[PDB]
DNA sequence: CACCCTTTCATTATTATTATTTTTTTTTTTT
């Protein structure tokens, strides 16, 4: 894996071909449709996404549901590249709740 | 590399009378790309034959590029197209009063001249285009990128392809053969369908002029 | 270069066809024999493959207008609004065989095959107007090709390509549309009506026994002239219909491409049927995109000044000299 | 044998006109006939009024007429030559069926070129290609060029005459139009898509053309059959002469 | 000779033609 994205080690062999292009044709600011079965990892590859966009400079956003939010942030936690641009989350009201109420 | 070419179309494309040679093609888009890598001012005799394909010689001369012609799947029913020309005779009047038109004529003729309307139908075929040839993949690639019209380059809106593929395939799967050949060429060679005709083996395939003495397969 | 036009039609469309075309009077197309028929025109339409259904290919009608009727609107709109007032501010008079070599695409300047050298080709190819069609006894490839004016529809999907699913129609578009002559001398009325006529009531009469003599005798050679009675019709693409026009031009000048976007600014006034009396083929242009992106306004186009200051100094420059000399 | 203009002095005996040209300088390919006209060959200047539709069919640009095909391109030799095969022997027409049955259906000679004229009249006998075998019959038929098969030919007879057969009533599997100008030619017809399987549908489809508008003559509501041709070589040289 | 009119000739012959048949769910975690 040779100039391999941040993050590529981790991300299946078969998806790594969806990974290159994708990365690439954001590169040129197309919208992407990228299409992989449910257990090829989709997460490793979208981490090495948000990853190799984030070391450009650009603010990156990954919109998910809360299901796959755990282990989108699981895969998005040991890499060096988000430890040094930082990772957050966006969370509404129907997150908390009120203290007095319960 | 002895591959193999599939066309499909997004628009009905014209039924080419006698045979669509693949290197024909080719040398056409060669002939765009070196008017895009020159400019205008260019002769299309220089480049036509830079294609990345390979050359058989037959025996005695007479050698042709190794690409077959293209084998024709029909997708769709073989239907008619029909065009018209006329010049309009209103606004030619109007010239000739405002004196835009110097016309000693007062009379036109629809059977003949320049405001004769003619009438004329040419076959329409939707379908699978196969060639076979051997050559080099990424150079068939390059050239057919800019591939988007096929059969007919009409500016009018034939053809219009919808992609192109091209992969390796065995040697003994591939008639390359199906390909207007020469009367020297090998036994093993001539096919049943081939027969002794007047047709050209190279280059421009419409230029009669370069028209030989030849052994083709019927379309 | 390409541009993609989107209008709507504010009138039907209608582009004949060739065939002998058969309606009954309740509307089946090409009946068996042995019931009444009728004549009828439809608009032009191909068949097109569709992969709407299933995988497989499908044949499938769709009703266009051809791409020579686009070709030539479009070359007859410069040349009506903005290459003759330029030409005729400037006192240039055109020939036949010049003039039929820019108006149309024909070879009668010199029907003999004329050489071409490319240095000369290129200098013709090069031209606001004449390297976008070409023609004459040169043959040249014009750098404009002018495609089928396609409708938004769904057996033209694979025509059309991705991205016109928004705003699309489906099912019938073509309506056959009845129309008639009747003979006027049965609606004269009187005396007054009758006076313009030299032989008035006499004349009238005459006709009235000639066309009954000619009616009666038909009907017992049923059981070689014709009347002024007439009832046939002609399928129509519905008026309101969105339609896309590609433009793709092989390697342009600037001047080249202004020509046609000042056509395309001027091209209101223009009609695409074989309907002038009855003002079908009258359209708005709702979108005019270049190379993707879109530069169609209200009051004409806005955007691309490159190609309308190429365009006004390319027709600022001709002296219809060229035409000639592109001509012979 | 090699050009059209073959037919000048191999079938016919015609010679050149009086006033033509002799060729100078570099050798250069009519303007009609494709033939090179070498040097100590004659020739024509190409003087036509502008009337002569045919500029797309010119075979070169050298603005050049061999003098056999200035010969091909006098009046009785378009009209003359409306629908014709020119053998080696002489110059048989071919506008009945019968005689289209008899060439496009297992024909005797192999070379010779076959003209049919869609209009009244058109520049015909120069813009073709000269049938070498009988294998591969070139046709032209007005602006068209056209490929035909004998032994295809007979197989779609053999098809047609069969399915065909126990029918009095003759059903047309597949229509072809004569004229080849309407839209539906080539278009297989309802009861013929059944009395036809669909490898025969595929044969029939995927014909060239020529064998289309040679079976639209042939494969018809009477059945044409292969008989010889009443001879035109001295009905159009009396028409030239 | 470039610009047109208007004359002239030609042999066989037939005609078929694509168009459609849902189920009625209650998810999700925004302001
Ligand atoms: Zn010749």
């Amino acid at each position: 894996p040779a100039d391999a994205l941040p993050g590529e080690g981790a991300v299946r062999e078969v998806l790594r071909p969806l990974l290159k292009q994708a990365a690439e044709k954001t590169a040129a600011g197309k919208i992407v449709f990228a299409e992989a079965a449910t257990g090829t990892g989709k997460g490793r590859m979208i981490a090495s996404l948000a990853a190799a966009a984030a070391i450009k400079g650009d603010t990156v956003v990954v919109s998910a549901p809360l299901a796959v939010t755990w282990q989108l942030v699981n895969d998005m936690k040991d890499i060096p590249e988000v430890r040094r641009v930082g990772l957050t989350l966006s969370l509404g009201r129907p997150n908390f709740i009120s203290p007095q109420r319960t | 590399v002895n591959l193999k070419v599939t066309i499909d179309l997004s628009n009905p494309m014209m039924e080419p009378g006698d045979l669509l040679h693949l290197d024909a093609l080719l040398g056409a888009l060669r002939v765009s790309r070196a008017r895009a890598e020159h400019g205008d001012a260019i002769n299309p005799r220089d480049y036509h034959y830079d294609l990345p394909l390979e050359r058989y010689q037959a025996p005695s001369g007479d050698w042709v590029f190794k690409a077959s012609a293209f084998k024709l799947k029909r997708q769709l029913p073989n239907q008619m197209w029909m065009q018209t020309g006329r010049l309009s005779i209103v606004e030619a009047a109007r010239h000739r009063q405002s004196g835009y038109l110097q016309l000693r004529a007062g009379k036109p003729n629809p059977a003949g001249g320049p405001f004769k309307t003619s009438i004329y139908h040419r076959p329409i075929v939707q379908a699978e285009l196969t060639a076979f040839c051997v050559g080099d993949q990424q150079g068939i690639e390059a050239l057919l990128s800019e591939c988007r019209q096929i059969g007919g380059k009409r500016g009018v809106g034939f053809g219009q392809v919808a992609g192109f593929k091209v992969e390796p395939v065995a040697e003994t799967d591939c008639p390359w053969s199906w390909r207007a050949l020469p009367a020297d060429a090998d036994p093993r060679l001539v096919t049943s369908e081939h027969a002794r005709c007047i047709a050209a083996i190279r280059g421009p395939y419409w230029d009669r002029t370069l028209h030989v003495e030849a052994l083709a397969p019927t379309p | 270069m390409q541009i993609e036009v989107t209008v709507r039609n504010i009138t039907p469309i209608f582009s004949a066809a060739p065939g002998s075309n058969y309606i009954t009077i309740d509307g089946t197309i090409n009946p068996p024999p042995g019931v009444s028929r009728f004549p009828l025109v439809r608009t032009r339409m191909m068949y097109v493959a569709a992969d709407v259904g299933d995988g497989v290919i499908k044949s499938v009608p769709l009703q266009i207008v051809p791409g020579n009727t686009m070709r030539s609107l479009l070359r007859r709109t410069m040349l009506k609004h903005v290459i003759e007032p330029a030409l005729v501010e400037k006192g240039n008079k055109l020939s036949i065989g010049a003039y039929a070599t820019a108006y149309s695409g024909n070879a009668t300047g010199n029907p003999d095959g004329v050489p071409s050298s490319f240095d000369e080709i290129a200098t013709m190819r090069a031209h606001p107007f004449i390297g976008l069609f070409g023609g004459g006894p040169r043959m040249l490839e014009g750098r404009l090709m002018v495609d089928s004016l396609y409708p938004i529809h769904t057996n033209a999907e694979r025509i059309l390509g991705a991205g016109y699913e928004n705003e699309m129609m489906s099912g019938p578009i073509t309506q056959v549309v009845w129309a008639r002559r009747m003979d006027p001398i049965l609606n004269l009325g009187s005396s007054e009506d009758v006076e313009v006529i030299n032989g008035g009531a006499v004349a009238a009469n005459g006709w009235i026994q000639d066309l009954l003599a000619n009616s009666k005798a038909a009907a017992s050679k049923k059981k070689n002239g014709r009347g002024l009675k007439a009832f046939n019709a002609h399928e129509v693409v519905i008026p309101g219909l969105k339609w896309v026009w590609r433009i793709s031009l092989d390697r342009p000048t600037d001047a080249q491409v202004g020509l046609v976007l000042l056509a395309l600014n001027k091209m209101t006034n223009e009609r695409i049927a074989g309907g002038h009396s009855k003002d079908y083929g009258r359209f708005v242009i709702d979108g005019v995109s270049l190379n993707g992106e879109q530069v169609w306004s209200q009051s004409g186009i806005t955007g691309g000044e490159q190609y309308f200051d190429a365009v006004a100094e390319a027709i600022d420059g001709l002296s219809s000299k060229e035409f000639e000399q592109f001509a012979q | 044998m090699r050009y059209p203009s073959d037919i000048v002095d191999q079938v016919l005996k015609a010679g050149p006109d009086k006033g033509l040209l002799t060729w100078e300088g570099v050798d250069a390919a009519c303007s009609h006939c494709s033939r090179p006209i070498q040097n100590g060959d004659l020739y024509s200047p190409s003087s036509v009024g502008a009337f002569f539709s045919d500029t797309r069919d010119l075979a070169s640009t050298s603005r050049s007429i061999c003098w056999r095909c200035v010969v091909l391109r006098k009046k009785p030799m378009l009209y003359g030559l409306s629908a014709a095969v020119v053998t080696q022997d002489g110059i048989y027409s071919i506008s009945k069926d019968v005689n289209k049955a008899w060439l496009f259906t297992t024909p005797p000679p192999a070379p010779f070129l076959v003209v049919h004229s869609s209009s009244t009249m058109q520049h015909l006998s120069w813009r073709t290609p000269v049938t070498l075998d009988n294998r591969r019959i070139h046709v032209r038929y007005g602006p068209n060029l056209f490929i035909v098969r004998p032994e295809v030919v007979r197989k779609a007879l053999s098809i047609a005459d069969r399915v065909n057969e126990g029918q009095k009533k003759w059903v047309t599997p597949v229509y072809f139009d004569r004229k080849a100008a309407a839209m539906g030619h080539g278009l297989i017809t309802r009861a013929g898509a059944e009395m036809l399987t669909q490898e025969e549908q595929e044969f029939f489809q995927s014909v060239t053309p020529g064998e289309r508008w040679a079976l639209s003559y042939l494969m018809h509501s009477k059945r044409p059959e292969p008989e010889v041709g009443e001879c035109i070589t001295e009905k159009v040289m009396t028409s030239l002469n």
